[PDB]
């Protein structure tokens, strides 16, 4: 049996389904010319200036 | 829309508080207490195994 893409047995999804609805992840993306950079840096290392 | 292909299925049940039995009978039906294979000829009147 085949049941097509319209088959989708639960509602939410199951795929980070924890984080709220407007949320982007760590990306680079492009707007027309140049790529904008949206970021989170959880985990941190040492640096002495000019890192 | 982009279910993985080739998946395979896999089917169990769970009887809980259930203690399968097999009946003592020709048919397998209930037509008595006394079964009608314990009154028989064959078996009141003998001596048999069991394994």
């Amino acid at each position: 049996l085949d049941r097509g893409p319209s088959f989708k047995p639960y509602g939410g999804t199951a795929y980070n389904p924890l984080a709220p609805k407007s949320a982007p992840i760590n990306s680079a993306f492009t707007v027309g010319n140049d790529t904008h950079f949206v970021a989170q840096l959880p985990q941190t290392y040492a640096a002495g200036g000019t890192g | 829309r982009n279910a993985v292909p080739n998946q395979v299925t896999e089917r169990k049940f769970l009887v809980d508080r259930y203690l399968w039995q097999i009946p003592f009978s020709s048919n397998f039906l209930n037509m008595g207490t006394l079964t009608d294979l314990g009154q028989n000829v064959m078996y009141a009147n003998s001596s048999h195994s069991l394994n």
